[PDB]
């Protein structure tokens, strides 16, 4: 029951950056909201975005929205974090994270992490 | 703009049905009975398409050879050209003088793109245009006349034959009629128009099935009394036809 | 989007205190706060849901309490690897909320 | 099954019977309610010749209509052009639709279903478009959205049935499928079954938008980005809206049926392209314009048609009937009795 | 991206014989239509068949109707070509290939190629 | 099946000219054609799609262009890499069909 | 209109379009959350649990 997040890179700004997410170790992964959290360095967590694997319908909040794209690939367990024009602002280290099901909306499972220096 | 009055032309066939010797009442777009229809001689003006048109060409060398519907008539919007019978709703881009020479032809359009449907004074040819529901539906009757003057429309009835439907569903405001220019100059033809308008008729199905004589129910007390007795001839008496309502 | 401040934003306390953090909503909600571990280069881990549950794996030296707008985490004896980056969230309602952030220091 | 008149005696025992339809006597009591009938003349029941055989009449046509190639077609149009085309002189078999897919939507309106194949259209219309799968119940009469108002709406009076399925296979790629466009901004709703494909800026705004494409200054049409990944609701479905006119006329379209030989001058059922009635036909004097295809009495009921094959007028007449009357002397002097 | 093939199989007539192509370097493989295209030795290339494999849905070309049996299992996402009772004339190379969705029919990828030998 | 003729069946030129292979379709197509590259003993690669737009990864000497019946496939410098079979494929409507081929040679 | 895909909007003595063009005296709103096959039961006049 772990999350593999994609290594930590450094990319130069105006670049396409994608951030991959696999799940490994617990059944149903298609049926578990995966979403994305921010952390700036020195700063507290920001929380991005989630998509449930099997519909593919994406959430985001207000700051976010528009600014990233996350999807899911089902077929491979996976979650893609995409950001476009990368900028010095987008510098920080990611989180992939689980949902559980029903009213529990907390980040049961989170992964290792992958920084993003531009 | 000179005028004349229409009398009791404009008459068709409502529908298909086939009836004799019956007095039927139909709600449908009609040329008013004693309606004001404005004739040109051969002059093609943008006329306006209020409902349905009827259109009436009084000649003999076929100067009149079609017309063409649009809203804007150009090339933004899908406009309709009919000719003799070529039908073609089109985005035209139409020339502002639209009209056929002929050699002992068609100058109406500088281009034709994006079609979307394809289709192939002792003379007087009376037409029906109406579009509704995106159908174009087109009534015709052919009549030989003589005219002690050439400028008035034969008083009497005839009726209009169904000829055509098109589902070219286009919007419609505004007509213009297609000239031959002769073998440049051409010789005036006369040509009638009358806008359509919802009506009422009480029409007369002789033993042959044909429309032989009508009564327009809103034209004056007496047509209205006739159709709502639904006779065509009124005996001597007072009779609640309608009520008057602001 | 509902504000969460979280006080203080940094703690000094020595080994074997009992430590409390405050996490305040800028509206109320019914006792959907969730308190995670950062440790510094670490992932934070979940310790406890509906801010009365702890996750498994979490002892019981960790507790929380409070309801609506006022919410408390408590430890009742430090530890060495107790002293981390501690943060409160809502999930009552979506566009959720992370607290600053309480650096525990000895 | 038959009708029997019973009589119960004061202890609940049947005790006699009358049976209805044994003969005039019989009727004449059960139209009483009595076993026994006074002098008189009673009116019993009514007389009618039956029909002695079925007749059908279609027109001699045998081509199939070709809607093949409007629900095999590789791609479809898009919502703001929408495709329409005219099928006709051909026979319609509306079986082959079912068997293709689970259909979505398989919606009639004026008609039903499995009576299609047994009705002939004058002039059938085919309008074939790709919506999302959310919009599909925009398709019909009196709805609202962006397809109805700006796209393609329905007539209120709408007779023919609306054929959605899912198209993900064809119409879904996973970079995204952006040939599909629909209408976002128009100035007024399209009244029905007409197509708009003006691209003209959309003007909100008092300022003019002559490709400013700026602020309430939009590009009226809008891709729609075809994903298989998506959910059903944004999976593209394939629209069909098959349009036809009901109200009989000289008919283009008609379903497989085997027409029979023409029999005139007997009482039969008959069958001319859809019309069902019962009736001697006979030749006709009525002079018939082309456009007629059949004729009608002062009661709207048809009382000429004309063959499909033959072109040929024919006048329908009810078979003979009559009402009955049993003029009887009385139960108690005779059971003999005479019928008017 | 791309697809790998199996190798060349040699058989008598009248012998049954599957030949397997799994595509690999690109997502979602299973929404992807995977097709078989024959060409004949010193002859033009002939379309065989297509088929969808996450829902089983094929289209074979009317010349090889009845007779093929393709076929697509997306676990592993891999398209089988099941051919029985090989025919002499059933000497031709075979090509997978991949082909895009929506209105973009054409064969973008394909496959390197069996030899199969009747 | 919409049948593609291609011509010619073979065409002999040296390196640096300018060929225009032409490619008929029995019915019209629209502009859904496709231009492959075979060469001897190699799987085709796609050249053009749309029947104008170029494969990328593809020398940008390639051009399609026509609609309809006629398709006509340019090259302005032919290379020993453009020595190979080339085949025109429709994609307007199923039961797809390839052309016969041009055997471009030195 | 754009609350989920294939939502069930049943009105009884209204009619979906024409909500738009009425006026309400008392309006109240009442949630919860039932299986599927038990929607049906949501309606006046019907049986079940
Ligand atoms: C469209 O294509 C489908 C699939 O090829 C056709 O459906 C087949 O029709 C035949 C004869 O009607 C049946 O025997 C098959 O069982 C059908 N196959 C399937 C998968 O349903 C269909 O006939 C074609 N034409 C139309 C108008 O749908
Ligand atoms: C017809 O119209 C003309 C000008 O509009 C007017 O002079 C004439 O009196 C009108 N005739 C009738 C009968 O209304
Ligand atoms: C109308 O024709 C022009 C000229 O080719 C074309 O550019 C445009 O796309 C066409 N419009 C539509 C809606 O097809
Ligand atoms: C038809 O065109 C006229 C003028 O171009 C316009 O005022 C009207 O709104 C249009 N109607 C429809 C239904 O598009």
């Amino acid at each position: 029951v772990q999350l593999v997040q994609s290594g930590a890179e450094v990319k130069k700004p105006g670049e396409s950056l994608k951030i991959s997410c696999k799940g490994s170790g617990y059944s149903f992964t298609s049926y578990y909201w995966i979403g994305w959290v921010r952390q700036m360095p020195g700063k507290g967590l920001e929380w991005m975005g989630i998509v449930y694997p099997d519909d593919s319908d994406t959430r985001y909040s207000p700051s976010f929205q528009g600014q990233v794209t996350i999807s899911a690939d089902k077929s491979i367990s996976t979650a893609y974090l995409q950001w476009s024009s990368l900028k010095a602002s987008d510098t920080a280290m990611y989180y992939c994270v689980r949902h559980p099901g029903g009213g529990d909306w907390y980040f049961d499972l989170w992964g290792r992490g992958t920084l993003v220096t531009v | 703009p000179a005028y004349t009055n229409s009398f009791t032309r404009g008459v068709y066939y409502p529908d298909k049905v086939f009836r004799s010797s019956v007095l039927h009442s139909t709600q449908d777009l009609f040329l008013p009975f004693f309606s004001n229809v404005t004739w040109f001689h051969v002059d093609n003006p943008v006329l306006p398409f209020n409902d349905g048109v009827y259109f009436a060409s009084i000649e003999k060398s076929n100067i009149i050879r079609g017309w063409i519907f649009g809203t804007t008539l150009d090339s933004k919007t899908q406009s309709l050209l009919i000719v003799n019978v070529v039908i073609k709703v089109c985005e035209f881009q139409f020339c502002n003088d639209p009209f056929l020479d002929h050699k002992n032809e068609f100058r109406v359009y500088s281009s034709a793109n994006n079609c979307t449907f394809e289709y192939v004074f002792k003379n007087l040819r009376e037409f029906v245009f109406k579009n509704i529901d995106g159908y174009f539906k087109i009534y015709s009757k052919h009549t030989p006349i003589i005219v002690r003057e050439p400028e008035d429309l034969p008083q009497g009835f005839s009726a209009l034959e169904p000829l055509v439907d098109l589902p070219i569903g286009i919007n419609i405001t505004r007509f213009q009629t297609l000239l031959a220019l002769h073998r440049w100059t051409a010789g005036a033809a006369a040509y009638y128009v009358g806008y359509l308008q919802p009506r009422t008729f009480l029409l007369k199905y002789n033993e042959n099935g044909t429309i032989t004589d009508a009564v327009d129910c809103a034209l004056d007390p007496l047509s209205e009394t006739k159709c709502t007795l639904k006779s065509f001839t009124v005996e001597k008496g007072i009779y609640q036809t309608s009520n008057f309502r602001v | 989007d509902i504000q969460m401040t979280q006080s203080p934003s940094t703690l000094s306390a020595s080994v074997g205190d009992r430590v409390t953090i405050t996490c305040r909503a800028s509206q109320s909600i019914s006792s959907w706060l969730a308190w995670y571990q950062q440790k510094p280069g670490k992932a934070p881990k979940l310790l406890i849901y509906k801010a009365s549950s702890l996750e498994s794996g979490v002892p019981s030296r960790f507790s929380g309490s409070g309801s609506g707008t006022e919410f408390t985490l408590t430890i009742t004896s430090l530890q060495p690897d107790d002293f981390a980056t501690y943060y409160c969230q809502q999930y009552d309602s979506f566009s959720w909320t992370f607290g600053q952030g309480t650096k525990l220091e000895i | 099954p038959r009708t029997f008149l019973l009589k119960y005696n004061e202890n609940g025992t049947i005790t006699d019977a009358v049976d209805c339809a044994l003969d005039p006597l019989s009727e004449t009591k059960c139209t009483l309610k009595s076993f026994t009938v006074e002098k008189g003349i009673y009116q019993t029941s009514n007389f009618r010749v039956q029909p002695t055989e079925s007749i059908v009449r279609f027109p001699n046509i045998t081509n199939l209509c070709p809607f093949d190639e409007v629900f095999n077609a590789t791609r479809f149009a898009s919502v703001y052009a929408w495709n329409r085309k005219r099928i006709s002189n051909c026979v319609a078999d509306y079986s082959v639709l079912y068997n293709l897919a689970p259909f979505f939507t398989f919606k009639c309106y004026g008609v039903s279903p499995t009576k299609l194949n047994d009705l002939c259209f004058t002039n059938v219309y085919a309008d074939s478009f790709v919506i999302r799968g959310d919009e599909v119940r925009q398709i019909a009469p009196g709805q609202t959205g962006n397809i109805a108002d700006y796209n393609y709406k329905l007539p209120d009076d709408f007779t023919g049935c609306v054929i959605a399925w899912n198209s993900n296979k064809l119409d879904s790629k996973v970079s995204g499928n952006y040939n599909y466009l629909y209408r976002l901004f128009r100035k007024s709703n399209l009244k029905p079954f007409e197509r708009d494909i003006s691209t003209e800026i959309y003007q909100a705004g008092n300022k003019p938008c002559n490709g400013v494409a700026g602020f309430n200054c939009y590009f009226p049409l809008r891709s729609y980005s075809f994903r298989p990944t998506y959910g059903v609701g944004h999976q593209p479905y394939r629209v069909v809206v098959l349009s036809f006119e009901l109200l009989h006329a000289p008919a283009t379209v008609c379903g497989p049926k085997k027409s029979t030989n023409l029999v005139k001058n007997k009482c039969v059922n008959f069958n001319f392209n859809g019309l069902k009635g019962t009736g001697v036909l006979t030749e006709s004097n009525k002079k018939f314009l082309p456009f007629q295809q059949f004729g009608r009495d002062i009661a709207d009921t048809t009382d000429a048609v004309r063959d499909p094959q033959t072109l040929e007028i024919l006048d329908i007449t009810p078979c003979s009937f009559g009402g009955v009357s049993v003029i009887t002397p009385g139960t108690n002097t005779s059971n003999q009795v005479a019928v008017l």
